[PDB]
RNA sequence: GCAGUCGCGACAUUGCUAUACCGAAGCAGAAUUCGGUAACCCUACUGAUGAAUGUUACCGCAAUAGUAAUUGAACUUAGUACGAGAGGAACAGUUCAUUCGGAUAAUUGGUUUUUGCGGCUGUCUGAUCA
């Protein structure tokens, strides 16, 4: 399924849904006649609830079936057990459904209303989760994914904003983003998607990025700083990198860096990592790193032309082709051609230099009389 | 606009009259009237039918080939729209038509051997 | 059917009458609001389609048109209508005094026995120094500013057996009703031709009485948004000619129209099939509202007009074609 | 063609006859949904869209001519006009040719 | 060099237009962008005749001619022939052809020196094409394809053919034509390259839906740069 | 429904048992949802005659009664705003298609008592046209 959901049915509060159903059933209207009318009224009520519950179930994706990464992300954003309990409650609500006839109809209507009201908490949770799940990032694991990771935003968000047009916050405060930010682009006629990490130092924000990196095939770029930026110490950054190495080294790792030289170069112990020194504001090394990252994923009777062409540099109203079609002179450009004469097409008896043909008449006219046809 | 010669009769037919038949062979089976169309469908071959120019010319009832008819060629190329050509065609077409009309009676008289 | 066209009672008269007139402006010059004619059959036309943005733009199209004989229409009087809290009232009517035998026959139901004394004493008021007509005209000038002119057709010119003329009221769109009445004074007893009012490609509406089918049919009906294709006149040589075919032939087909005479006089060719059968009198109003649609604003260039015989199935277009194709015949030799 | 009728086909695909199940009456260039019985499993027993290329009934083209074709034939294609057949036998009407460029492109003879 | 255009939100450039080294032909339409693109790409270089053939919008599939001559189909009316003669200069010959299979645009694919013709073509028509256009007669069916005029597009610098063309057939045809040939899709997988695009010695026109790999392949084969 | 929490005990409370036009919803676009304007019988039916307006006729007005047009498709504006991408508006003017209504037979056509033509047949004339 496409990783962008907007058809998920909206979840209204329990009271609002009950009122809507009651109004709809009220609008869509002897002993046997009374009983039949009351039974029809009772029947028409639960159909709406069943249809709405089925639509909600269909719209809401299954957490444990779509993908392991999607399951992990859904669990991190919202309690997975709570979501499953809400789905189970929705299923249970869907599956549960003169004077005596009126009392029975009231009993059925009130039972449905009470079920809906008790469903308010699961409905409230469903609405809240729907209001955030729909516009979730359109991550495609099967595509060519490049991940940007590291400590909080040092300015590396600018690199992603430049490689892909997807605008991303680049404010340098403690934690820029709180979710995955993805941006598509093209390289060598091949589609690529760059995903940014809000920051790795647990917290759900960092856990989401860690799970995405672990469960999604990608080529990863870890960011560090040699200058005063990023706040955190180079030693702390190196320790975090080493601690994360066991489950992250195999992800096509590159290093971008915005006794100091020895400490920074000591990170070269990892075999497959290539380190590049650049900055968030320069252009030369930024473009070099962009090209290197783009290449890393893949690494892991002669013709006749008129001379005038080379010199060239660049329905409410009808348009006339006069002055567009060519003739010997502009004065007689009008199409006064009759094209029909005495029931015979002009072209059927129109030829050039027909004056010579006209000469034959001088003898053909005499042939009318002197040939013996009539006289 | 174009006036088409009837396949069954060779007479002129104007747009908006009759019905044309388009066979799988993609040929213009145009006819002046439903009578001619149905005759063609029934295969009342015009060359064997008395009342068609196709039979008349072949059998000599009317002039078969003449200068007045040879000039009616289906030209493969157009002309550059010269007024002198239009004037000459206007001058010549009426005289050619009159000559052909007279030669029709001439051929009738020639065929009339025995009573002429 | 639609309730608007009910009840299904027979039309009051064969000569349908216009029930509404175009809005008038007090600044534009004098101009007639409507004309009349007789439907002299129908024909087929082929013309180019220069309409832009059309699926068949710049291509050729074929359609059916109705021909209406519209001989010169001669004025006989003018009437003033005063507005009141009870509608319009005919305040005064003044006639040209030159009433023809046709209008006399129209007024007399059994003319063949009538003494033909109509309009004899009234002629005295005009056949002298008068000034009564001048007084009436001044009365009209001071009074109501809406004026209608009575006219009748030259039925004798039209090839019809009725022989009786018909009276019709036409409004004038000229401002300063003093000018309207002054123009009527100079045009009294005069005949107006077709080309005076209408123009080519103009959008109009028509009113007539439909053919009866046995009650079935025989009701007054109006068809709106009809485009005028041609306005031919008897003095105009080759009324049936066009720019392309330019054949020197009249719109009258081989053998003339079926159930109608061979029209050789003024006529109008318009889009569509105006209601009414052959020999039926129809009226043409000039677009009570000035529609600015591209359909109305577009012009038409006639390519060719069908002239083959209508009775039966046309074999040729003009008499010259049949004998030319035949060559010779026992009927000739 | 009347609704629900059985007609022939003119495409060079693995289908020879069509049986209308829905219409989107019928005429030249009209699109219908139909199944195939005379043919091969590639198209037989499955519903597919078809476009009529011949009418067999007289009609007045806007160009000013009354014409009619010989036999009623169609061509199988998707709703967007992606005709499977690389070629079409027999003539194809101008109305359908202008409406479906692919049909005109793959048509051996037009009008 | 390669320009992307559309007609009525369609990529059937080869159906709605035709191009040659000395002139271009386009169909009737209300969209001014279609004419503007051709004017910008060619402008004063060559005339752009805005006209129909036989009153159809498939002028692209109806026309069949080169810079040397134009062999219009049978359906071309006398008025259309006269208009084409007026629009085109006397340097380009124009002639009508009487054919039972007169869909010339699809039947015949030709360039300034060679004319690929569907074997269904008649000997008289092939000889007329060779004489008027001064091109060789190439009775060929590219990898079994029937409509060469629709499934191929030949320029003097290179040729484009449908993707299913066999390597051996491509090599043989390229050797015969003395110019390179490449098999590739157009308009995002459209196999009818002739109907989907047109090309000449210096200009290539494709649909707005052409993918980047298809555009790159087209540019590489035609070597416009 | 029963029970309970709050001298009779008001709302809360817990246990089981079609389209079009508006404001909004986290309305990026499209699409979607919510609340409103709400879509052999009486009277008969209809066509039509009709004692009397000083006579007939023409031109007319209108009190009153009926009323209608509806749905869909393409261009422009658009592959533009919008949008990580997939996808994708609308207004302004044009060009078309279906249902319904009012009219026509210029062409075509289902259909003939041109009660028209020529051949044939039934039958039958001085035998043979018929
Ligand atoms: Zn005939």
């Amino acid at each position: 399924m496409q990783l962008s959901w907007k058809d998920i049915p909206t979840v209204a509060p329990a009271n609002d849904l009950l009122d809507i159903v009651l109004n709809r059933t009220q609008r869509k209207t002897k002993i046997t006649r009374i009983r039949a009318f009351y039974m029809r009224k009772v029947k028409y009520t639960g159909e709406g609830f069943v249809e709405k519950f089925e639509d909600i179930l269909k719209g809401f994706p299954n957490i444990n079936d779509v993908h392991p990464f999607h399951r992990d992300l859904m669990d991190t954003l919202y309690e997975k057990n709570h979501y499953k309990i809400s789905l189970a409650a929705i299923s249970r609500a869907k599956s549960l459904v003169l004077f005596q006839c009126k009392q029975l109809k009231r009993a059925a209507l009130g039972r449905m209303a009470t079920i809906v009201k008790k469903l308010r908490d699961p409905l409230a949770y469903l609405e809240q989760v729907r209001q955030h799940i729909g516009r979730l990032p359109s991550i495609d694991p099967n595509t060519r994914t490049l991940l940007i990771c590291g400590y909080p935003n040092v300015g590396k968000s600018s690199f992603l904003r430049c490689i892909t047009k997807s605008d991303v916050d680049v404010q340098p405060y403690a934690f820029t983003t709180k979710s995955l930010y993805v941006g598509h682009f093209d390289y060598k006629y091949l589609r690529f998607q760059a995903i940014d990490t809000p920051g790795i130092l647990m917290n759900n924000i960092e856990m989401q990025s860690i799970y995405a990196i672990a469960h999604l095939r990608s080529c990863v770029l870890y960011f560090m700083d040699l200058s005063e930026q990023c706040g955190f110490t180079i030693e702390a950054q190196v320790k975090l990198f080493h601690s994360i190495k066991p489950l992250f080294a195999n992800k096509s790792v590159m290093v971008v860096i915005n006794e100091r030289a020895q400490l920074l170069e000591s990170v070269k112990e990892v075999p497959g990592v290539e380190i590049m020194t650049s900055s968030c504001q320069l252009e030369e090394n930024v473009m070099e790193v962009r090209n290197k990252a783009c290449e890393k994923l893949l690494a892991s009777r002669t013709p006749f032309i008129p001379e005038s062409v080379k010199n060239l540099k660049k329905g409410v109203f009808n348009v006339n082709l006069k002055d567009k079609y060519l003739l010997e002179d502009d004065e007689w450009k009008n199409d006064i051609m009759p094209e029909i004469l005495d029931g015979k097409n002009v072209y059927d008896f129109l030829d050039p230099e027909i004056a010579a043909k006209l000469q034959a008449l001088e003898e053909e006219e005499e042939k009318l009389e002197n040939e013996g046809f009539y006289n | 606009m174009r006036i088409y010669q009837c396949h069954f009769c060779s007479s002129p037919c104007y747009p908006g009259h009759g019905i044309m038949f388009v066979r799988n062979d993609a040929k213009e089976f145009r006819f002046c009237r439903s009578k001619c169309h149905k005759a063609f469908k029934q295969r009342r071959n015009p060359r064997k039918l008395k009342w068609t120019k196709a039979f008349r010319k072949a059998a000599g009832k009317e002039l078969a080939v003449d200068s007045t008819l040879t000039f009616a060629q289906r030209r493969n190329v157009p002309v550059r729209y010269n007024r002198e050509l239009v004037a000459t065609t206007l001058k010549a077409m009426a005289r050619i038509e009159e000559i052909r009309q007279k030669r029709e009676r001439a051929f009738y008289k020639n065929r009339m051997r025995g009573n002429k | 059917g639609h309730l608007g066209f009910l009840p299904r009672k027979r039309a009051a008269s064969i000569r349908a009458r216009v029930k509404a007139f175009p809005k008038d402006d007090r600044s534009k010059p004098v101009a007639l609001t409507s004309f009349l004619g007789y439907k002299a059959g129908m024909t087929t036309i082929v013309r180019d389609l220069d309409r832009p943005g059309s699926k068949f733009h710049k291509r050729e199209v074929v359609e059916a048109v109705t021909v209406v004989d519209t001989p010169p229409v001669v004025v006989v009087g003018v009437v003033g209508y005063v507005e009141t809290p009870r509608g319009l009232r005919s305040l005064t009517t003044v006639w040209a005094e030159h009433l023809s035998d046709e209008v006399k026959r129209r007024f007399y139901k059994n003319w063949y026995k009538s003494k033909k004394k109509a309009f004899t004493k009234y002629s005295a008021k005009y056949a002298q120094d008068g000034a009564g007509i001048e007084r009436e005209l001044a009365r009209i000038k001071k009074y109501a500013s809406v004026v209608r002119v009575l006219v009748h057709t030259q039925i004798r010119k039209t090839p019809l057996a009725q022989k009786k003329a018909h009276l019709a009221e036409i409004q004038l769109n000229g401002g300063s009703i003093s000018e309207k009445v002054d123009w009527a004074r100079e045009h009294f007893e005069k005949t107006v031709a077709v080309d005076s009012v209408f123009e080519q490609n103009e959008m109009i509406d028509a009113i007539a009485v439909t053919k009866g089918h046995g009650q079935r049919g025989y009701h007054s009906r109006t068809s709106i948004n009809h485009k005028i294709y041609r306005v031919g006149k008897g003095d105009d040589e080759a009324n049936g000619a066009t720019s392309f075919d330019r054949t020197k032939k009249t719109i009258t087909p081989m053998g003339g129209f079926v159930h109608y005479g061979e029209i050789k006089n003024d006529f109008i060719m318009v889009k569509g099939c105006i209601p009414g059968n052959r020999k039926r009198i129809v009226t043409l109003r000039k677009s009570l509202y000035t529609n600015t649609s591209r359909k109305a604003l577009e012009e038409v260039s006639l390519k060719w007009i069908d002239t083959a015989s209508k009775f039966g199935k046309g074999r040729f277009q003009t008499p010259a074609e049949k004998h030319a194709f035949m060559g010779t015949l026992k009927k000739d030799l | 063609l009347p609704v629900g009728a059985i007609m022939n086909c003119a495409d060079n695909s693995g289908a020879r006859n069509l049986y209308i199940i829905a219409v989107k009456a019928a005429s030249l260039g009209d699109m219908v949904m139909a199944t195939v019985k005379k043919g091969k499993p590639e198209l037989r027993k499955k519903v597919m869209p078809a476009i009529v290329v011949r009418q067999a009934k007289s009609w007045r083209r806007r160009d000013g001519v009354f014409l009619y074709f010989e036999d009623n034939a169609g061509v199988i294609a998707n709703p967007k006009g992606e005709m499977k057949g690389s070629a079409i036998t027999g003539p194809v009407g101008k109305e359908c040719a202008d409406l479906w460029p692919r049909v005109a492109s793959n048509s051996g003879v037009v009008v | 060099m390669a320009t992307r255009t559309q007609f009525e939100n369609s990529n059937e450039i080869g159906v709605f237009s035709k191009l040659t080294n000395t002139y271009c032909l386009v169909a009737v339409g209300g969209s001014e962008n279609f004419y503007s693109a051709f004017e910008a790409e060619l402008g004063d270089a060559i005339p752009i005749v805005h006209t129909t053939i036989a009153g159809t919008r498939i002028i692209g599939r109806m026309t069949a001619g080169n810079r040397r001559g134009l062999l219009v189909p049978t359906q071309t009316t006398d008025q259309e022939l006269q208009h084409l003669r007026n629009s085109l200069p006397d340097s380009v010959k124009i002639q009508r052809v009487e054919e039972r299979l007169s869909a010339l645009g699809n039947v015949i694919c030709c360039n300034d020196y060679v004319a690929l013709v569907h074997p269904d073509i008649d000997r008289e028509t092939e000889e007329l094409i060779s004489d008027v256009l001064g091109v060789e007669v190439f009775r060929q069916t590219i990898s079994g394809n029937i409509l060469v005029g629709s499934y191929c597009s030949l320029s003097n610098q290179g040729g484009l053919v449908h993707p299913q063309t066999s390597v051996q057939d491509q090599e043989e045809l390229s050797s015969l034509l003395q110019v390179p040939l490449v098999a590739g899709t157009v308009n995002r997988g459209s196999s009818v390259v002739g109907a989907g695009m047109v090309v000449n010695d210096y200009l290539a026109v494709t649909g707005l839906d052409t993918t980047a790999p298809e555009l790159s392949v087209i540019e590489s084969i035609f070597r416009l740069q």
